[PDB]
């Protein structure tokens, strides 16, 4: 019903910065919030924040200060701006959608984008 | 333009083609679609004060003098005595929703006058009836599927009931049983939920007694799960309550049996005479000798019974009523638990059922009395006692409950809910719009006409409330486009909110989906007549 | 457009539909003249209204009784229709109250109007009515009072109850007389609300005062031809029997015989069947036999020759009546006597009233039920003596049931509109106009009660309005004198029963009488 894609990869230690972007098409009416979360492997997927259709976002403990998720409600997508990356930011990185009133049947998810290194 | 054909002969001589020719009248062309249009807005021009919480209600009169106080659109047009046979086809267009839904018989009729005041727009241009019907067809296949589209859905457990409540409470926020808002809504939603095969499946509302008595407040108006009768005990003596009661539900009159077959019993002597005497009171006895074997405490015959029987019941300590009605004799055992038995010999112990209170009740300085059966285990059958000071307000809570449980039920056929208070028709215009946007030009007339029509709800609810139609209906719809929530719509109750999702304004999706759909369809009958030929 | 003002009328020959100015007209007059009518029987100086009845009969009643007169009127307009039925079932749930409403609603319709006047909605005002309806049940429900467990301040409680409720009809002539019998009468049922148990027999001539409620019972029937007249410690059978012919149940039965010596055997087995029914009955040692049903002149002969005195064509509350007074058992079958419980009563004898003979029980073993003997000088009083007896019986049984009692005179209806008035003043919006409104028909009530006797009913509400806003909660009319009293102390009390179901139909009824827009009458068939 709600195909979602994402556009991210390309990790760097040189600094440290990368932006993902996750664009929602398809049958709705309303994004409520969306959201990034990380799963690698052998743990268990969490947050990293979290923006509302009001721009309103909640970011997660262990990271934060360096978050740029901006939200265009134009076009219903999400672009994410993380700087500082470190080796346990190298994780699969899922999009997150709310919609049409946000019940518990509504959250759809992306097909995640893993973070590739070099050699 | 009328008076069918009149030329009688360019030679002079008769010309007779159909009877009564010069009695007969016929009205062709645009002029009997603007007939048609006249009629169907002073119809629905009629109807809309009363749609929504402020909507007021009508006093219909019959032919003999008796009046009805509602606020139903079906009862309006039902009673309402229309010759004008397009004002007909909304009436039996209301009786449709009804015996669909139960519920939008008011909205139904006041869209379709809607869509056919719009067609008279689109008429004045040039535009053909059918193109405009046709237009009206695909912008209400936009509306439905836009309403799939922004639908909710509620959970129709017997476990959390406040989504049943707040839609059985929307239900009856218009009429005038608001007085005892949740306590109706309660008791609609426990009534549908004790009588249904929760399966999805069907409602049978013949489980559901909706019983008047004028007397009492409308507070007393209740549920009872299982059966009001309106019957007392046969004998003045016998007690008035019975506790733990043991049922014998009896189809066969307490009487000497009789042959349906012709019969001529012969007496030749005396001692015939002695046993056909014998005969019957040894009948008495027996019936009432079996009657406790069963071990039965309480009696309920169909077919009445005789002053020896009647005797013999009390004598042995064995309550019964008798000249109980069919449906409320299968009633009686559906919630009892028994089975109902047509003769004394086919009577035993299993056959029984139970019921935790048979009572008689009274009504004040009346004479009246009635009979309850109730704490049964597991009555698949209720019954709602409904009281109030006049049999107007009865009656009108009688069908408002009505509507209540024919909500409750198209929630138990389908749990999909969308919001009401015109935030839905508020939508499904905008949907509409859009869609019309994007179609070539001469099918855009027609979906912006049906999008113009459908946003007749909301105008006809704030007018209602008192609030400015344009005014209200416009920031409501800026709001919608603005911040996407198609749950916006006119405060009728001035709670400050706009949002009807807070407010818990719930309309079902088969309510709203049917109003468009038979709205849309009755509307393209009435454009694709062009012709009346009446007498 | 409009549904009859249309270039096009859509309704068959004689439909018409009053569209929402006319509907509210129509509606409001129709109300407002049903309340004036019904008015100036209200109160202690309430008159009496004649129904002279157009029919074949041409029946004559002298009323005081608001649902009568209701009831004996010929209405065509539904507000008043409306009106009619609601104090119907005023009379229907209780026994008065049935202009109190009918009055109240006239007024809540008539300041409804004045309020539509002021450019409000129809909705407003029901929600204000709404609130108001609410405030006063509670300001009612608060100042109720109950006495029913001490018995002599219950007696009080029913002796003044009874008073206030016959003071307004024709018996408050002698009111203390017919006070005493209908309390008695309704202490006669020990509890029970069976009001069929009260008879009442209406003998022409003889002043009202020499009514009575009989110690015992009285029976319009007759005693059998041999069989005696006077019954000392009297033991009754009371059934339900046949003794009429008597015929075996199966309908196919039919004497079919080559003999006219065997149709008279079986005649006389049909006889002897007879005589052991009268057997069996007299195995039950009883010099009484009340029968629901015919006794022909077999069973009289044979009641007759064993001496017991047979009292025929009794009804079903004849029945029903005899075994509430007596203990009887009402009895179809005899064949266990064991079973079967007889009634007593010390002596039943014959007595004269008027010109007609009836049977007395006295001594009765249980008494719960009565017997009122009601003597007039027109049949006309008698008739209304009955309904100012069936108000005062049914008013006593209500507040058996419920002890529950609130001060009379105008007290309740002042109280009541205090309370609105004080929801009233807090409120912000045309609600709080709606409230006053409802206040204003409250005090409108008491306004009336004063008129009818013509005191000053301004200057006494305005002392009472004045008192109920200081705190003197018992403040009430004295309509001896015309002036203000402590309704405790005199003696003015009424149902709580009974008030409160006045205030809540006529709110409900004014209610569903001002959601009405229009009005769309059919063709009548007529
Ligand atoms: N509390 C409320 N607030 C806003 N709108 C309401 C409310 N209750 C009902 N409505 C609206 O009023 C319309 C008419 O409902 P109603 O008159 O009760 O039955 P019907 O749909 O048969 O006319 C519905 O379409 C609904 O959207
Ligand atoms: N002595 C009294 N002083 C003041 N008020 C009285 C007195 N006796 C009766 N009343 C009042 O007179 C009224 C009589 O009303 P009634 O005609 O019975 O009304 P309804 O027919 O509606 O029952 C009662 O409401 C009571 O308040
Ligand atoms: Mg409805
Ligand atoms: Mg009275």
């Amino acid at each position: 019903q709600v195909q979602l894609v994402e556009s991210g990869g390309g990790l760097v230690q040189a600094g440290g910065s990368l932006r993902l972007s996750c664009g929602a098409s398809g049958t709705f009416f309303r994004i409520n919030d969306m959201g990034w979360y990380r799963q690698a492997s052998g743990k268990q997927r969490e947050l990293v924040a979290s923006i509302t259709r009001g721009g309103t976002t909640d970011y997660a403990d262990s990271v934060k200060g360096r978050f740029t998720i901006s939200r265009d409600n134009a076009k219903n997508t999400v672009y994410l701006q993380m700087n500082s990356l470190k080796p346990e930011d190298t994780a699969v990185y899922y999009c997150k959608a709310n919609r049409n009133w946000g019940r518990e049947w509504d959250d759809y998810w992306g097909q995640g984008t893993q973070v590739t290194v070099s050699s | 333009a009328s008076m069918g054909t009149l030329a009688f002969d360019e030679y002079g001589r008769p010309f007779l083609i159909i009877k009564d020719q010069d009695r007969k009248s016929r009205l062709m062309g645009l002029e009997a679609l603007k007939s048609h249009i006249m009629a169907a807005k002073a119809v629905a021009n009629t109807m809309r004060t009363s749609l929504g919480p402020n909507g007021l209600d009508k006093m219909m009169v019959d032919k003999d003098g008796d009046v009805t106080v509602t606020n139903d659109g079906a009862t309006i047009l039902s009673m309402m005595d229309v010759d004008h046979q397009i004002a007909k086809l909304m009436v039996e267009l209301s009786k449709s929703q009804d015996d669909e839904i139960g519920d939008g018989t008011t909205g139904v009729v006041v869209l379709a006058g809607a869509l056919l005041e719009e067609a008279e727009q689109l008429l004045d241009r040039g535009i053909h009836p059918i193109r405009i019907a046709d237009g009206y067809e695909q912008a209400a296949r936009v509306a439905i599927e836009h309403l799939d589209k922004i639908s909710d859905s509620v959970l129709v457990d017997i476990k959390d009931t406040e989504p049943l409540i707040q839609t059985a409470k929307t239900t009856l926020g218009s009429k005038v049983v608001n007085s005892c808002h949740r306590q109706m809504a309660e008791i609609a939603v426990n009534a549908v939920l004790t009588v249904a095969d929760m399966e999805r499946r069907d409602v049978d509302f013949e489980l559901i007694k909706v019983e008047g008595k004028v007397g009492g407040r409308l507070e007393d108006t209740k549920l009872i799960k299982g059966v009001i009768v309106d019957k007392d005990f046969s004998h003045p003596q016998m007690p008035k309550k019975v506790e733990d009661a043991k049922i014998a539900i009896l189809t066969c009159p307490f009487e000497p049996p009789k042959p349906k077959t012709k019969h001529k019993l012969d007496v030749t002597s005396v001692e015939d005479y002695k046993a056909l005497q014998k005969y019957e009171k040894e009948k008495f006895e027996e019936m009432i000798q079996q009657i406790k074997e069963t071990g039965a405490n309480l009696a309920i015959c169909q077919w009445g019974f005789d002053d020896e029987a009647n005797h013999l019941l009390l004598q042995n300590n064995l309550p019964a009523v008798r000249w109980v009605g069919g449906p409320e004799i299968e009633l009686i055992a559906i919630a009892t638990g028994g089975r109902i038995v047509p003769r004394f010999s086919e009577l035993t112990a299993e056959k029984l059922g139970f019921a935790g209170l048979v009572q008689e009740i009274s009504f004040g300085t009346t004479k009246d009395k009635m009979l309850v059966i109730e704490q049964c285990k597991n009555s698949r059958a209720v019954t709602i006692f409904i009281r109030g000071g006049n049999k107007m307000i009865i009656e009108e809570a009688k069908r408002s409950l009505h509507d209540a449980l024919c909500v409750i039920r198209n929630l138990i056929r389908d749990n999909r809910v969308v919001y009401g208070g015109g935030a839905a028709e508020i939508s499904c215009a905008l949907a509409v719009s859009q869609e019309a946007d994007k179609c070539p030009t001469l099918e855009q007339y027609a979906m912006r006409a049906f999008a113009d029509a459908l946003e007749v709800i909301p105008m006809a609810l704030s007018e209602n409330s008192g609030m400015n139609p344009i005014q209200t209906m416009t920031e409501v719809r800026a709001r919608q486009v603005k911040e996407m929530n198609p749950a916006l719509g006119i405060d009728c109750l001035h709670k400050g909110t706009n949002d009807m999702k807070q407010q818990h304004v719930i309309e079902t999706l088969i309510g709203k989906k049917q109003q468009i759909s038979l709205a849309t369809q009755m509307v393209r009958m009435i454009l694709k007549i062009d012709d009346i030929r009446k007498p | 457009a409009s549904l009859s003002l249309a270039p096009v009328n859509i309704f068959k020959a004689g439909a018409d539909e009053e569209r929402a100015e006319t509907a509210r007209l129509t509606s409001f007059i129709g109300a407002i003249a049903i309340g004036d009518l019904v008015k100036s029987t209200l109160g202690p100086k309430g008159m009496d209204k004649i129904l002279l009845s157009s029919g074949r009969d041409a029946s004559l009643m002298v009323t005081n009784d608001g649902a009568t007169i209701l009831k004996n009127i010929g209405v065509d307009n539904p507000a008043a229709k409306v009106l009619v039925d609601m104090s119907r079932v005023q009379d229907d749930e209780v026994g008065d109250g049935t202009t109190s409403v009918t009055v109240l609603a006239a007024e809540l319709l008539r300041e409804a109007e004045s309020l539509i006047a002021k450019k409000i909605h129809p909705q407003t005002i029901i929600a204000g009515w709404r609130e108001a309806t609410k405030a006063a049940r509670e300001a009612l429900l608060s100042s109720a009072v109950d006495h029913g467990s001490d018995e002599v301040k219950f007696r009080q409680d029913l002796m003044n109850i009874a008073g206030t409720t016959l003071s307004s009809k024709l018996l408050t002539h002698h009111k203390d007389h017919f006070t005493k019998l209908a309390v008695e009468a309704v202490l006669r049922l020990k509890g029970s609300g069976n009001l069929e148990a009260i008879h009442i027999i209406k003998k022409l001539g003889g002043s009202l005062a020499d009514s009575y409620l009989d110690e015992g019972f009285l029976l319009d029937k007759k005693i059998g031809v041999n069989q005696p007249k006077r019954i000392e410690n009297a033991k009754i059978l009371i059934a339900n029997t046949g003794m009429d012919t008597d015929k075996i149940k199966i309908f196919g039965s039919r004497v079919r015989v080559d003999s006219t010596a065997k149709v008279a055997e079986i005649e006389h087995a049909e006889k002897e069947k007879m005589k052991e029914k009268v057997e069996r009955i007299l195995k039950h040692g009883i010099n009484c036999f009340i029968n629901r049903q015919l006794i022909y002149n077999y069973p009289e002969q044979l009641f007759g020759a064993a001496g017991v005195m047979a009292i025929e064509h009794a009804d079903f509350a004849g029945v029903e009546r005899l075994a509430l007074v007596t203990g009887g058992e009402i009895a179809s079958t005899f064949d266990h006597p064991e079973l079967v419980k007889l009634g007593s009563c010390k002596l039943i004898e014959e007595v004269m009233i008027g010109e007609d003979k009836l049977i007395h029980f006295s001594g009765v073993a249980l008494g719960e039920a009565c017997t009122i003997v009601l003597r007039g000088a027109t049949q006309q009083i008698l008739d209304e003596a009955e309904r100012s007896l069936h108000d005062a019986l049914c008013v006593l049984a209500q507040t058996v049931k419920d002890s529950r009692t609130v001060y009379g005179g105008g007290c309740s209806e002042m109280l009541m509109a205090h309370a609105v008035t004080q929801l009233a003043n807090r409120t912000p919006g045309k609600e709080a106009v709606a409230m006053e409104s409802y206040a204003k028909a409250l005090r409108m009530l008491p306004t009336i009660i004063a008129d009818n006797a013509g005191y000053d009913s301004a200057d006494l509400v305005a002392q009472l309005r004045a008192a109920h806003s200081e705190g003197n909660t018992t403040a009430g009319l004295d309509m001896r004198e015309g002036t203000i009293g402590d309704m405790a102390i005199l003696g003015i009390t009424e149902s709580f029963q009974v008030k409160r179901q006045v205030l809540l139909s006529a709110a409900e009824a004014a209610e569903v009488i001002l959601r009405v827009d229009n009005i769309i009458k059919a063709a009548p068939r007529k």
